[PDB]
């Protein structure tokens, strides 16, 4: 406008609790509208204010008002935010951060106005003492308020839970101190308002006499009683908050301003109080605080109708629903006409039904399995029972899952649950561990409440009336203080020739178990932590097997293929080079497996490699005639690929009971709480079961768990990069460091992030213990340019995409001590031939794209990662920093120090074993199936943890009925798939499908689909889809950013896919098989999965040929035979027969 | 009641009822030594005291079993809060007994109710209500059912349970005078039984499914012959938001509001 | 033509939004995609305004001016989850200094920290106001991140003609 | 309890308050209504002094 | 050497 | 006993039905005993 008139220049600011002058920004913005740029050639700005305030306006609008930093008022808040974010760790970091603020610049230019004399500037030109004094003064305020743990000795700052809440919610230090002193678990709704009204944000809010009468009318109408008086500021704040929630109409301008200011800061203050209460575990206070946060944001009481959250509904209809005081859940079961008739609003009945179904409502299912006597595994399935709406719900719905005891006062397990819009109408699996006390409560409360939606909470009482908790595990075998065992304790001189230069004395675990393993012939169970030398006990058993007869046959079973490769190399140079003993490694080929087993004295193989040979142990004499069966990592039977190991171990015990010569089973594994079941299942006695504790390792393990309360995985992964560098500098500045990454892509980012944190400080290239002259020979053989850039700085990286030469070179550089930090992927924990002093486990979870959820890492993988931080002679102790989310912090603390409870999972994957046993004639009837199942670990674990296997008791009728039902269910699945034939409902026989399934080691489901999906007119075009749909490809890795790449490969393959879903592993396998057949370029991550698919592709092709051979289809058999040849040659059937030859491009074909 | 500000100060007093849960006294006198023994766990007693009212009497039906190889002692394992409204001297419980699948494994051991102040004798209203429950429900045995009175002594709580003698059951069944001194009321109508607290085991609570348990404010919605289902959940406080809907739902809607409010931008939200 | 930090001290109403648009254009012009129009998934622009009303008005002004390039302009509002979704879904993020400081303190912009290469602090004179500590903390954190992480962030400070420039 | 809630009320405890607790409390509740009471809070170790008064 | 000042 | 004998689905269902019938008969007997005890208690005061 041409003329602008600012009348009064006085605004009642609720923050100061009085009428203050207009701000500079408001005056400048108001004065900027004087004079239109189009028609006005000269503006006119009138500023009517007080005579004493005329100078401020003249200087502000005349370029005479200096910009002075006001950071002194909120110095502690800014310092707390930097400390919480990790930007500043000690006093020096805070001083450096303070130097980049406007206060430091203003303090140097104008020290007099900042409280600094000219003498101080002369004695400190850089202004370092003033920054230290300001940081110390700010740190004292933060330390006095319990915001940060600051010690005056070293100046280091420790981030506390209150500081994170205060920095996250912008709450002042005084407000945090008030919330800590006044925040109690027994605070009611009335006290919650008083605590909020006592915050430091409303310290200037005063109760004026001009509005006392109006406050009295609000005090008699507020639903929440106030123990304070009307003349106290706390009552006015509590009354203002209650009036805003109740929608009471105010009259005073000052009262309205105070209510708006109180309501605006109430949202952040309420969230901070809820976070503090939620962190403390107060279930009763958390529900009230969470309800209060939603009530303030929603501007409605919790007793009001839930339809008030949807602003599109009429108020008269909402009031009519409120007048008819009926339960909110009652409208869910009513139809559109019933809802309209119940409220007497037939016209709005359809809208009410649409609004009722659009409200968040999740159906909770509880699957509780007691892992231990004090720890229970709760698998909560959340099913969204509401129609998703972007205009009402948005991109995602935030919910909180709170686990509480019977009293509903202590939060056993609280975690955030983000319900994304793309993942609506689907069950979400939430797995967590809740503690169980000696006083077993009748039930637990699982409250899934919305984080923003009021009256949206689902309560699921997890009753423990029929919960049979496992019996208290026996104490682990104590490490007797025997004298160290010298090499002379062994008998054979040649046996001591392979350990003379290694160590003069054995470890205490080896000395205690050496007498039972080397000087004994009974089954020995050695439960010791990863790194105590369990392989030496197996070698003692191998030496015992080699002492009785020079032609012995020791069998070493490793749950991981990499462990067998590491053991095969270790065994080859020790058992073959120095003892002249045939040590061989089992392959995936059974044709060469029989020759290797018959010609080798030590047979190292995986559970899958030995299962194929052991399935026909009746015919194969080499499998039965075994003098020793070593099972390393027996604790792996409670995880993936564990049912095969349990079946192999059970088969080995059953074979040893009928061969006229027992097979000495040496079961080595981690320290397990339920070691009696493993010893009982493996035939180990009470004195031969060496089940130790995790704290008995030769190298003491210092395990530190850092909780990250970040729900998002990307933010949590990025926020832990700073902590990884801080943990390395605090735990091992000059020691090897191993960092575990959740994926192959995170290793490169983590390696650069550590370098970036190291480059931020003056300690550049501090992770390279050697010089660049000696790194040229190793850096020139690497293919990854980024690895050389990180390797030159002293920080290595490891992932599945790296070639073996690069992985071997990286391990060699780290083993020799040239490098200090190695960033290894989560999948490389088993395959790592090196150990560091400090082990970093950051983001202990993986993004499983099959279910679109962040699945936590298994305990076995974490145990191996923790075991990697074990230096026997070079390090006196071992550090392990486990950076994980706060929800899983309790799970790691229980399963890390205490023995690991292992439970067999053969009940879900017993179909393959049952078919193999039926084909071998081991199980000829239903009674034999139950008898065969009694030799496995599942039967032994069913009597100790019946609740884990859906059992109701340990009695014979319950155990016999459960085993019969499991046998009758697995047998029914085999009969329905045409794998076996059941005659008279009791006797089972092997069918054609079962023989093929158990011959090539194929899943029963794959054979059922092959037999029902293979016709007489099948071709190679449809053959790939049938092969790609086999159950063996369901374990393919689906990760983030893997759907876009597959889509690009779906338009280039020679075969189209009908209805291709990017989340289905079968589709990726078909695309990968087509890509391998066309020899097209693929990413490193895609090629890693292609090799895994190609490993089992040959067996599936052979099964298809066998299935077609029995079906009498010549055409389908020929296509399968051509596919098998084409799969090995990476060539297509539609192309010429010359692409198989190496170095032949399309030019030769043309 | 005053119904204007009396409930406010009562809720303020009721907000501090957790201070009564550590000062708990059991009247260990006049126990005949020949009856059952009742073990009320401290967690459910604490919850019942917290959710109660200093003036209005609340009541919860007691359900429990006996410990193995010990039939002479009765471990109360459940307190069933039913939709009730109570005066300062009696509780108007619904005519329907608590029926649920979780109470089938247990037997009804009586009902627990709070008293505004300690009385050396069982209230005639309490014995009349108990005997009416006897006559209307055969599943309640007079030998095993008691009336735990959690009298609100100041700054503490005194618990005294009474067992109905056959004469007391007959008189209460035949009684219709709802006053404080009905005719034919004698101290022989009840006998004090043995009770004790326990940290060894924990009970639970049963709250109504469709509605809540406190019907004192909207007692016009409370009927003696009404029907209710149960829910394995924890009961709310006496002055909870859902228990007094008239204090939160009778507000006039914001019509032509916030039109002359204060202009303040929520910079953080 | 230059990627150096700018400090424009001009009178209110003298066309300070166009200078920020030119800075946004330079950042928008760094992702051309010659075949297409612009790759908005590789960079983020933060517009810090003092008042929420100006931010609500700058979003409309930015949306109409940047409509031809397909740049999504939105206002940082709502809960932390909504703020994180809005940051990852939009390129020009206009929000108050307290809203940006709250997201930075909470960690909702950590995954989009490397993509933020241009921050515009509208009304740079607010440092003298009571909210100046938020602006100083945001500027110090952004400056500290550049000096520590080595990721260059463009700081365009627009303010009125006042002393201590 | 009453003192904290009255401090919330910002008033002083009166005679009508605590009147049900008049002759109670071993430090008698009546002693919060004495006039010298503020000076009594400066009389430390009076009980030893009384047990030593028999000695003078 | 650090001295607490009046914030 | 020690060895878990295989029970058919029909046999398992028949055993479960027999157990449920035994439990129902026990509950009915307990209800009758409770009714007798209640009658004895009522007759002791009338």
């Amino acid at each position: 406008a041409h003329t602008v008139i600012i009348k009064g220049t006085q605004v009642y600011s609720p923050e100061k609790g009085r009428w203050t002058e207009l701000g500079a920004l408001d005056i400048l913005q108001m004065l900027g509208r004087a004079g239109r740029p189009q028609y006005d050639t000269k503006g006119e700005g009138i500023l009517i204010t007080s005579h004493g305030e005329l100078q401020y306006y003249l200087s502000l609008l005349n370029q005479q008002l200096p910009i002075e930093s006001q950071m002194v008022s909120k110095l502690p808040d800014m310092l707390n935010a930097e400390i919480v974010l990790g930007n500043v760790q000690n006093a020096k970091d805070a001083v450096n951060w303070l130097g980049y603020a406007y206060l430091y610049i203003r303090m140097l230019r104008s020290p007099t106005l900042y409280g600094i004399s000219h003498d101080d500037l002369k004695g400190d030109p850089l202004l370092d003492q003033r920054r230290l004094d300001l940081v110390h003064t700010a740190a004292l305020m933060l330390d006095k308020n319990n915001l940060v743990k600051y010690d005056k000795k070293t100046g280091n700052f420790q981030v506390t839970e209150l500081g994170r809440i205060a920095s996250h919610y912008y709450i002042t230090n005084d407000t945090v101190q008030t919330y800590n002193q006044l925040l109690k678990p027994t605070l009611s709704e009335i006290e919650l308002f008083r605590v909020f009204s006592l915050s430091s944000e409303f310290k200037n809010i005063t109760v004026r006499e001009e509005e006392k009468l109006e406050l009295q009318k609000l005090l008699e109408r507020v639903p929440i009683p106030v123990k304070e008086s009307i003349e106290e500021p706390s009552a006015k704040i509590n009354v203002l908050l209650q009036a805003f929630i109740s929608q009471l109409k105010l009259e005073g301008f000052a009262l309205m301003a105070d209510m708006v200011y109180v309501t605006q800061s109430a949202g952040r203050l309420m969230r901070a109080i809820f976070e503090i209460v939620l962190n403390r575990g107060w279930a009763q206070l958390t529900d009230k605080t969470l309800n209060l946060c939603k009530m303030i944001d929603k501007r409605m009481w919790q007793s009001m109708c839930p339809l008030r959250q949807f602003r599109k509904l009429p108020e008269e209809v909402v009031k009519k629903i409120e007048k008819k005081n009926f339960p909110f859940e009652r409208l869910y079961d009513l139809n559109h006409n019933e809802i309209g008739e119940l409220i007497r609003m037939p016209k709005m009945g359809k809208t009410i039904h649409k609004y009722v179904h659009l409200f968040p409502k999740l159906e909770l299912s509880v699957h509780l399995q007691p892992i231990t006597r004090s720890t229970l595994k709760v698998e909560l399935t959340i099913t969204p029972d509401f129609q998703w709406d972007e205009k009402v719900h948005g991109s995602s719905e935030a919910f909180w899952i709170l686990v509480e005891d019977v009293d509903s006062e202590v939060i056993l397990h609280h975690e955030y649950f983000l319900l994304k819009a793309k993942y609506a109408q689907d069950e979400h699996l939430i797995t967590f561990f809740v503690p169980v006390f000696e006083p077993l409560p009748p039930q637990y409360f699982i409250r899934v409440v919305s984080d923003r939606w009021l009256s949206c909470e689902t309560q699921l009482p997890v009753s423990f009336r029929h919960l049979i908790l496992p019996e208290k595990y026996p104490p682990p075998t104590e490490l007797l203080d025997l004298q160290p065992l010298p090499v002379s304790a062994l008998r054979n001189s040649a046996f001591e020739s392979l350990y003379q230069d290694k160590f003069p004395f054995f470890n205490p675990i080896q000395t205690q178990v050496f007498n039972t393993v080397y000087n004994s012939d009974d089954n020995v169970f050695v439960g010791a932590p990863t790194g105590s030398g369990k392989t030496i006990c197996a070698e003692f058993a191998i030496l015992r097997m080699l002492l009785q007869s020079s032609e012995g046959r020791c069998v070493y079973i490793t749950p991981m293929e990499a462990l067998a490769e590491q053991v095969y190399m270790d065994w080859y140079e020790k058992f073959q080079d120095r003892l002249n003993k045939k040590v061989v490694l089992l392959t995936g080929e059974t044709s060469t497996d029989l020759k290797l087993l018959g010609k080798g004295n030590i047979i190292i193989s995986t559970p899958e490699k030995w299962d194929i040979l052991s399935r026909r142990w009746k015919q194969r004499k080499n499998v039965q005639n075994i003098n020793l069966f070593v099972v390393d990592e027996v604790h792996l039977i409670g995880g993936e690929n564990g049912p095969v190991l349990e079946v192999i171990c059970s088969r080995m015990r059953y074979i040893s009971s009928q061969i006229e010569r027992p097979i000495r089973i040496v079961a080595l594994s981690s320290s397990l709480s339920n070691a009696k079941d493993v010893a009982h299942w493996l035939g180990c006695s009470a004195t031969s079961t060496f089940n130790f504790h995790p704290n008995v390792r030769p190298v003491p393990l210092e395990l530190h768990i850092q909780g990250f309360n970040i729900s998002h995985t990307q933010t949590r992964l990025l926020s832990m990069a700073k902590p990884v560098y801080h943990a390395i500098t605090k735990h091992s500045p000059k020691k090897p460091v191993i960092v575990f990454v959740p994926s192959r892509k995170q290793t490169r980012l983590t390696a650069i992030d550590i370098l970036t944190t190291c480059a931020a400080d003056i300690q550049r290239q501090r992770f390279l213990h050697c010089t660049e002259k000696d790194l040229i020979p190793y850096l020139e053989k690497l293919s990854d340019s980024t690895l050389k850039e990180t390797l030159l700085n002293g920080v290595g990286y490891l992932h599945e995409g790296l070639s073996p030469m690069e992985r071997r070179l990286v391990e060699q550089l780290f083993s020799s001590g040239a490098i200090q930090v190695v960033v290894a992927s989560r999948s490389l924990c088993w395959g790592m031939n090196v150990a560091a002093h400090l082990v970093i486990i950051m983001d202990t979870q993986y993004y499983n794209g099959k279910i679109h959820a962040y699945v936590d890492y298994p305990i076995y993988d974490v145990l191996q990662m923790v075991g990697h931080a074990n230096r026997p002679l070079q390090d006196d102790e071992g550090r392990c920093v486990i950076m994980c989310q706060g929800s899983k912090k309790d799970f790691f603390k229980k399963f890390l120090y205490e023995p690991l409870p292992v439970e067999s999972h053969l009940d879900h994957c017993m179909h393959d074993h049952f078919n193999a046993e039926i084909v071998t004639k081991t199980i000829e009837n239903k009674q034999d199936a139950v008898d065969y199942l009694t030799w496995t670990f599942l039967y032994r674990r069913m009597t100790q943890n019946p609740n884990y296997y859906n059992l109701q008791g340990i009695s014979h009728r319950h155990l016999s009925d459960h085993l019969s039902e499991l046998v009758e269910q697995t047998l029914s699945d085999l009969e329905q798939s045409k794998c076996i034939s059941i005659e008279d409902e009791m006797d089972v026989a092997p069918l054609n499908l079962g023989m093929i399934a158990a011959y090539y080691y194929i899943n029963y489901t794959t054979i059922e689909l092959f037999s029902m999906s293979l016709n007489a007119k099948t071709k190679v075009r449809g053959l790939i889809e049938i092969i790609s749909n086999a159950a063996e490809y369901e374990n393919i890795p689906i990760r983030h950013h893997e759907d876009n790449l597959l889509r690009q490969l779906a338009q280039k393959v020679p075969h189209k896919l009908n209805n291709p879903k990017f989340n289905d592993p079968h589709v990726k396998t078909n695309l990968l098989l087509q890509a391998h057949l066309s020899r097209m370029q693929l990413s490193a991550e895609l090629q890693s999965d292609t090799e895994e698919i190609l490993s089992k592709a040959i067996r599936l092709i052979q099964a298809c040929v066998d299935v077609l051979s029995s079906n009498g289809w010549l055409s389908p058999a020929l296509a399968a035979m051509e596919l098998a040849q084409m799969v090995t040659q990476a060539m297509w059937s539609k192309d010429s027969y010359l692409k198989q030859l190496p170095h032949f491009t399309s030019e030769h074909i043309k | 009641f005053s119904s204007k500000t009396e409930w406010r100060v009562r809720a303020i007093s009721a907000a501090n009822l957790h201070l009564r849960t550590n000062h708990i006294y059991v009247s260990s006198d006049d126990i005949k030594e020949t009856g059952y023994t009742y073990i009320l766990p401290k967690n459910v007693l604490k919850k019942f005291i917290c959710i109660s009212d200093l003036r209005a009497q609340i009541a919860g039906y007691l359900y429990g079993v006996s410990p193995p190889d010990n039939p002479q002692v009765k471990e109360i394992r459940c307190i069933v809060m039913v939709p009730q409204w109570g005066t300062h001297q009696t509780v108007h419980l619904p005519g329907q007994l608590p029926q649920h699948e979780y109470l089938k494994e247990m037997e009804p051991l009586g009902w627990i109710h709070t008293q505004p102040n300690e009385s050396p004798q069982l209230s005639p209203q309490d014995v009349t209500t108990h005997a009416k429950i006897m006559a209307d429900n055969p599943s309640w045995d007079g030998e095993k059912t008691i009336i735990i009175t959690c009298s609100f002594t100041p700054g503490s709580c005194t618990l005294t349970a009474y067992k109905l003698t056959p004469s007391g059951y007959e008189w209460g069944r035949q009684n219709t005078d709802k006053g404080n001194n009905p005719k034919g009321y004698l101290p022989s109508h009840y006998e004090r039984v043995q009770m004790l607290l326990s940290d060894r085991f924990l009970g639970f609570f049963m709250v109504p499914a469709q509605s809540s348990w406190n019907y004192n404010f909207m007692g016009v919605r409370h009927d003696p012959n009404m029907k209710y289902e149960l829910q394995l959940a924890n009961p709310k406080e006496f002055y909870h938001e859902v228990h007094r809907p008239s204090h939160f739902l009778n507000f006039a809607l914001l019509q032509e509001g916030e039109v002359y409010s204060a202009d303040r931008e929520d910079l953080y939200a | 033509e230059t990627d150096e930090n700018l400090l424009l001290c001009a009178p209110t109403g003298a066309g300070k939004t166009n200078v920020a648009l030119m800075c946004m254009l330079r950042e928008i012009g760094k992702h051309i995609n010659m075949d297409g129009t612009i790759n908005v998934d590789d960079f983020k622009i933060i517009y810090i305004a003092p008042m929420r009303s100006l931010v609500q008005e700058m979003v409309g002004s930015f949306g109409k001016r940047l409509a031809t390039y397909g740049i999504t302009v939105a206002e940082l509002t709502g809960d932390h989850q909504l703020c994180k979704e809005e940051i990852s879904a939009t390129q020009i993020i206009v929000c108050t200094p307290e809203k940006w400081d709250i997201i930075t303190r909470k960690g909702g912009e950590r995954t989009y920290t490397q993509l933020v290469r241009l921050i515009i602090l509208d009304e740079i004179h607010l440092l003298h106001d009571d909210r100046g500590p938020v602006l100083e903390a945001l500027v110090a954190r952004a400056i500290r991140n550049i000096e520590m992480t080595q990721e260059d962030v463009r700081l365009i400070g627009l303010s009125a003609t006042l002393p201590n420039y | 309890l009453k003192r904290q809630e009255a401090i919330a009320q910002n008033r002083r405890l009166t005679l009508e308050d605590l009147e049900d607790s008049w002759d109670r409390g071993i430090p008698r509740i009546n002693t919060l209504f004495q006039k010298d009471r503020h000076t009594l809070a400066y009389d430390k170790g009076w009980r030893v002094r009384t047990d030593f008064k028999q000695y003078q | 050497p650090r001295q607490v000042l009046d914030l | 006993e020690a060895k878990p004998k295989f029970l058919s689905k029909a046999e398992r269902e028949a055993e479960a039905l027999k157990r449920r019938q035994q439990e129902v008969e026990e509950r009915q007997r307990m209800l009758e005993e409770e009714r007798k005890k209640r009658k004895q208690f009522q007759d002791l005061g009338r």
